[PDB]
RNA sequence: GCUUGAGUCUCGUAGAGGGGGGUAGAAUUCCAGGUGUAGCGGUGAAAUGCGUAGAGAUCUGGAGGAAUACCGGUGGCGAAGGCGGCCCCCUGGACGAAGACUGACGCUCAGGUGCGAAAGCGUGGGGAGCAAACAGGAUUAGAUACCCUGGUAGUCCACGCCGUAAACGAUGUCGACUUGGAGGUUGUGCCCUUGAGGCGUGGCUUCCGGAGCUAACGCGUUAAGUCGACCGCCUGGGGAGUACGGCCGCAAGGUUAAAACUCAAAUGAAUUGACGGGGGCCCGCACAAGCGGUGGAGCAUGUGGUUUAAUUCGAUGCAACGCGA
RNA sequence: AAAGGAGGUAUUCAUGUU
């Protein structure tokens, strides 16, 4: 309701699923949308088009707040990773910043064991 | 090629010299590979040590991240 | 890989620039290799052998560059 | 094939209207090599459609065919071990043939008594955008929309 | 007696060599809180699991443990195992220059002594992540597995024990000699460094290759080449690194180490094929794009089977079944 | 991430600006 006209798009793009969350510059979340809620399941929910439609659904969700400016923080190795950006641009926000915030450890915790498939 | 340090006969890389260190770190804050920069291996090790010291002294940033 | 949209810069151009920056940083490669822990032996093997394979091809080119193709 | 790009064959234009499109339509309609009956049926249907729809037989036929032409089809690629049902844009030459084939099959199915009457009704339905042929095309487009996720494969 | 082997001293060099003690940031986890709402997670596809007591996501703060991205290199160091953020303290070895010094002080080594990855054991701590066992969900004909969600010992620390590895260069230590080339790394001398250069001289290190050697594969001045010193080991395959005994060990077990019996091979390298759920290249109605069929019905015909006194015999993946006929 | 094409065995290649 409280128009701020500038948001931050946290695009958490894992291999399985993509979550897009629009938040205020300070950190309070406004609206979010995911491929799971977009209806795609499994091999279809792990696709870039699903990411784009989730981005559009989120854009509609946060339309009430009337945000115009938009900085983007993309995180994680996700299949789309970009279709979300294109979807936001199409939705019609001025993309201000494109930032990668993928958390890379400096040789920290040991990852899980390698899959034998 | 053209190892810059041996051109001037530099004896030791100084971590206080920020400008050169900034020229030898990438935009993300990672150390530039010696094959790319063309430095000799000995000076490469010296430069790496100096950059790490500068990182500790907060003259150079660790990573192009939140901080 | 921080990118801020330049003044009067098209969005597609900025997006291509950002992808270029990500590539140069090598972020996807880093996360992709870091997903699963390889054993130290596996790393040492799978790297030294690949390096020697590269050297062999370098030798092959430098030698076979002195023969009659036809 | 593997190693063969043979040149296209010589096709005669239609005697009445000089249309290559109509010639291929007659050939598609024809069964068991009975070209005479096929051409009579085509001509009868075209005349009836002309009188009903508009001014010219060729004009009405072209209008219907365009209203049935498909923009996109789907094929089955097999790259990642599994087969992906992917949309793909269909080339201009294949568009006309696919439309004509769909129209002919729909005409065959329909319950009108004469073949010429069936063809005329189907062509008129295509012109009106309510026909079985356009329904089939629209379902193909619907499937293409469903599988649009693979549009860069 | 001598100074060439060996060792000492003077000055420097590089180093993830070792022990101890601090510290840094990223990241994971958890806790507290704010925003915010119905999915999250996971797979080839799912479910178990988690979420309306509000998850996942996002911001702030806090706690804790472990490990040190980039640099990073067929790079370095160490007798071997092995060693990787930065800083300090203690400490070992190697190499170069020029000299000076001692004067064979050397090499090897059975027993013996020490060091010795990982797993394991004892005592006491610590415990983020990971993860044998175990639990559950799948898969499957079965699945005591591979896949998924959890998850204890352990992985970490201190002090002890164990003492084995494909502990591998599958190459015992030391010394001498014998054509070359391209590199890397670390010293150092000279030439105008004619600026990043040119010519030497050491140490360590990778590849290619000559003679020579080798069963061949290949090794090839870092020899598996020609020789010299000492030591360890082998004597067909299984039985068997097993039994017994001895020694060591808290235990697990380790070390030393047979015999009966049984077979006539077991093996090494290389060659020609065939095959591969190896790689690349190419073709055929092989697929794909189409058209028309068969498999449903009735009838013709052949085969199987069954029946019969006989239902004459043969053909029976493709390549027999309107076949000999 | 895959495919096609080119260069290199890849680097000094004025800075500036960016
Ligand atoms: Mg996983
Ligand atoms: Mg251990
Ligand atoms: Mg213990
Ligand atoms: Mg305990
Ligand atoms: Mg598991
Ligand atoms: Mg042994
Ligand atoms: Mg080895
Ligand atoms: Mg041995
Ligand atoms: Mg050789
Ligand atoms: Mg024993
Ligand atoms: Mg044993
Ligand atoms: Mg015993
Ligand atoms: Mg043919
Ligand atoms: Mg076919
Ligand atoms: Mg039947
Ligand atoms: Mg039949
Ligand atoms: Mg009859
Ligand atoms: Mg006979
Ligand atoms: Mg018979
Ligand atoms: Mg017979
Ligand atoms: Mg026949």
């Amino acid at each position: 309701r409280k128009q701020v006209s500038d948001g931050v798009a946290h695009i958490h793009a894992s291999f399985n699923n993509t979550i897009v969350t629009i938040t205020d510059r300070q950190g309070n979340a406004l609206g979010w949308a995911t491929a799971g809620g977009s209806g795609f399941r499994g091999s279809r929910k792990s696709t870039p088009f699903a990411a784009q439609v989730a981005a559009e659904r989120c854009a509609d969700a946060v339309k009430e707040y009337g945000i115009k400016n938009l900085e983007v923080m993309v995180k994680g190795p996700g299949p789309g990773r970009e279709s979300t950006i294109r979807a936001l641009n199409a939705a019609g926000f001025r993309i201000t910043n494109i930032t990668d915030v993928t958390p890379i450890p400096h040789n920290g915790c040991r990852p899980p064991k390698k899959r034998r498939v | 090629k053209f190892c810059r340090f041996t051109a001037e006969g530099v004896q030791e890389i100084d971590y206080k010299d920020i400008a050169t260190l900034k020229n030898y770190i990438t935009e993300s804050g990672k150390i530039v590979p010696s094959r790319i920069t063309g430095t000799r291996a000995k000076y490469q090790r010296q430069l790496a040590r100096a950059i790490k010291r500068a990182r500790y002294l907060s003259l150079l940033p660790y990573t192009d991240r939140h901080q | 890989p921080v990118i801020k949209v330049r003044e009067n810069e098209p969005f597609d151009v900025a997006l291509r620039r950002f992808k270029r920056s990500c590539e140069k940083a090598g972020v996807l490669a880093e996360v992709r290799r870091r997903e699963f822990y390889e054993k130290p032996t596996t790393e040492r093997k799978r790297a030294k052998a690949s390096a020697v394979k590269r050297h062999a091809k370098k030798l092959a080119r430098e030698n076979a560059r002195r023969t009659r193709l036809y | 094939p593997r190693r063969r790009v043979i040149g296209q064959r010589k096709i005669l234009p239609d005697p009445k209207f000089g249309s290559e499109l109509l010639a291929k339509f007659v050939n598609i309609l024809m069964v068991d090599g009975k070209k005479s009956t096929a051409e009579s049926i085509v001509y009868s249907a075209l005349e009836t459609l002309a009188q009903r729809s508009g001014k010219s037989e060729l004009e009405a036929f072209e209008v219907a065919l365009e209203n049935v032409r498909p923009t996109v089809e789907v094929k089955s690629r097999r790259v990642g071990g599994s087969t992906y049902q992917v949309p793909v844009e269909v080339r201009p030459v294949r568009r006309n043939a696919l439309a004509m084939r769909w129209i002919v099959e729909a005409a065959r199915k329909r319950g009108d008594k004469s073949m010429a009457l069936r063809l005329a009704n189907e062509l008129s339905d295509a012109a009106e955008n309510k026909g079985t042929a356009v329904k089939k095309r629209e379902d193909v487009h619907r499937m293409a929309e469903a599988n649009k996720a693979f549009a860069h494969y």
